[PDB]
């Protein structure tokens, strides 16, 4: 429902 | 003022007040300016873990963050608890919003606490696990913005029906019945930790963060303890 | 209204109000008038154990009191705890004496209650467990003549300074935090406690009992409830 | 001689040797032909959890199978276990397909064995919970086409590449270790498992079912005891 | 060879292999000169507790050897199991006497093992706990001298009926399944260890010691592995 | 796939 | 003290 | 039934 808003998502 | 102990998952890097410039955990020991703290990916929307561990032997308070799939920050201080905390404390979760917002949400949480005394196997011992939060949730103490219920979870900040964070709000709950945490004539005392979160944030600038801490009984959430003070201190001090 | 669950170890038969020709066990639903009861042989001056289970698969309350190679007793009863108490309650031990008198001392207890709510592992539960008791017991509530530190264990009624027990003496002890016992989504619930007393008695005839009972929240010693009521009655009805 | 007590989730009414004319939960003593049976509401598809429990007070042995937000199904039968298993039994999982077939797998698997023997907390205890299953689980004896490792979990039957279910297959899970499962002088005795599964079947009427069952230690897979038989049983006797 | 990890409880010191000139209690990674050692005020004939905990967030082994009203004795050291040990292992107790012997009486015995996935709450686990040993304890791996069932303890070593010990005699007990210690994917491992023993020398003169240890699956009595070298290695390299 | 494929169940 | 002090039991 | 054999017992 979200997407790396902004800290490091370390893959998808 | 409050005794407090936490290990922070601090989302919005505050270098004025000694933050590293990137999300991290830390260990807070009476001061919001961590004595330790590590680098940490944090992965917006994704359910992580979170695990706290002590004991008495190593007398090092330890604590790992992860998500499925991703790797894992630890980070690890040394502390003789005795010498910081009284003997009979609460414990419990915290967290806060704001300029910046995102949502608090806890999923499931679990304690277990041990204590050998110096006369063998005189073990006294302590276990809750929550992976279901009711509307009406009498064995919790909640403070603050905090609340239970929705769809089982515990939010421990505002967070509105369309489901999107809100700014500058604090909230915390705590175990209703208070924990021995040490005696003299203990030979082993140990307790670990652990609780499944969903930090959120549409605005894709999360922050502050959420902490499980460890204090004096009557605790209650310190004025302005909002934003990047995680409801826990009274002063960046 | 004060209601009550008990699971009594009466020492004494009081015929006046249904009490069987001798010592026994028995299971309480709302009234001293035992709704089953078990021929117990007390030993005097001897250790024992006892032990409480239930679920809800059965809906079936089983009790087993027994000394170290001895003869058990066993009482059970089938019930269904939903409709007799309210899902939040409260566990804890009752003891008393009367014309006659007996040290009601408990050694050691624990708990362990659990709720499998209808989802997927949504299992929520609480244990403790105590095997020395601290003079200052913070997550202990006691009322009336109950006292925690003699040798670390819990004298529940009146024991004198060179040890000696004491008539008209009433005790309670309940765990702090209040106990989800029961759910309407539950799939499976579940709790057990044990403990192991020591009732020695001076006198000819021993009185009046131990019993572990659950009961509502705010729970307190019924008046007159001293001797034959067991502190868990105000009335014989 | 292989000595079984089961608690079975029959998926296929087989009423040539005893079945119910509908999918149903049993307990099997020494028998295919269940000694008690209740109707089972199976979802094909659908996540489902299990729960079996005994004591030895009340000597009586529930299961409970539910899914989500849905009806449960419960069965209990009065049995003394005593006076029908050796004192050391080994305690595991079965499953088969036949002229029908269904996916049998399990998701996770935990029991608790406890014995409180007759004398001042002698209480030994063993407890197991696998949540994830390994490739390489050394910890279980797999018999038949029971296989560990896809996704994590325990696939019992014969399950094909593309992941659709296979006819003839028969599979079982054993742990490791022998579990005293009672004792001449234990004053309570009891255990519960718990389980999670998904049944899904491709064609029209799924079967044959999977099965909670104890047994001797040496116990083995016996011949043609593939479809109806569970798994457990030589004849339908 | 066998991978050995030990906690000693050295009750003779033997300088010519590195033993501190007293008592003492120690760390053994592959080899029975301790890589970390601590004076112990030995306790000849009195009950004492031992616990030992580890986790890999700190990867520190820890472990405390205590007596009723007595001091502790602490010691620890820093090791990531992972390169010392396969995930598979057993784990067990082991002691022996030489020229001097001592009873090495196993009261009670139990142990803890949790693995948290990183996929969260991918917990796995293992508890089992002793408090009474049957002549017949088929969940246990018997080697060499020791023996249960003797009052319901474990003996590791000879002891006549008279009730005194024997020279040159070595013998372990071992969990019979196997245990998963570690795993890569994993968030956190840990495991706790706790036990209680009666050291009696009737001959004033105690040797050669108890330990607790962790080796591989397969792992057998040493040759020559009696007195100074505990049952553990093969040679004092 | 599968989801609830079985017999008299409320809504779907 | 108080050892067994109490009805008809086997041995003392 | 023993007494301080040799290891140095703290108290008694
Ligand atoms: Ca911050
Ligand atoms: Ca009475
Ligand atoms: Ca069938
Ligand atoms: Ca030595
Ligand atoms: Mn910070
Ligand atoms: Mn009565
Ligand atoms: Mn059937
Ligand atoms: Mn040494």
């Amino acid at each position: 429902d979200v997407f790396y808003p902004y800290p490091y998502a370390s893959g998808s | 003022a409050d005794t407090i102990v936490a290990v922070e998952l601090d989302t919005y890097p505050n270098t004025d007040i000694g933050d590293p410039s990137y999300p991290h955990i830390g260990i807070d020991i009476k001061s919001v300016r961590s004595k330790k703290t590590a680098k940490w990916n944090m992965q917006n929307g994704k359910v992580g873990t979170a695990h706290i561990i002590y004991n008495s032997v190593d007398k090092r308070l330890s604590a790992v963050v992860s998500y499925p799939n991703a790797d894992s920050a630890t980070v690890s201080y040394d502390v003789d608890l005795d010498n910081v905390l009284p003997e009979w404390v609460r414990v419990g979760l915290s967290a806060s919003t704001g300029l910046y917002k995102e949502t608090n949400t806890i999923l499931s949480w679990s304690f277990t606490s041990k204590l050998k005394s110096n006369s063998t196997h005189e073990t006294n011992a302590l276990h809750f696990m929550f992976n279901q939060f009711s509307k009406d949730q009498k064995d919790l103490i909640l403070q603050g913005d905090a609340t239970t219920g929705t769809d089982g979870n515990l939010e421990l900040t505002r967070v509105s029906s369309n489901g999107s964070p809100q700014g500058s709000s604090v909230g915390r709950a705590l175990f209703y019945a208070p924990v021995h945490i040490w005696e003299s004539s203990a030979v082993v005392a140990s307790f670990e930790a652990t609780f499944t979160f969903l930090i959120k944030s549409p605005d894709s600038h999360p922050a502050d963060g959420i902490a499980f801490f460890i204090s004096n009984i009557d605790s209650s959430i310190p004025s302005g303890s909002t934003g990047r003070l995680l409801g826990l201190f009274p002063d960046a001090n």
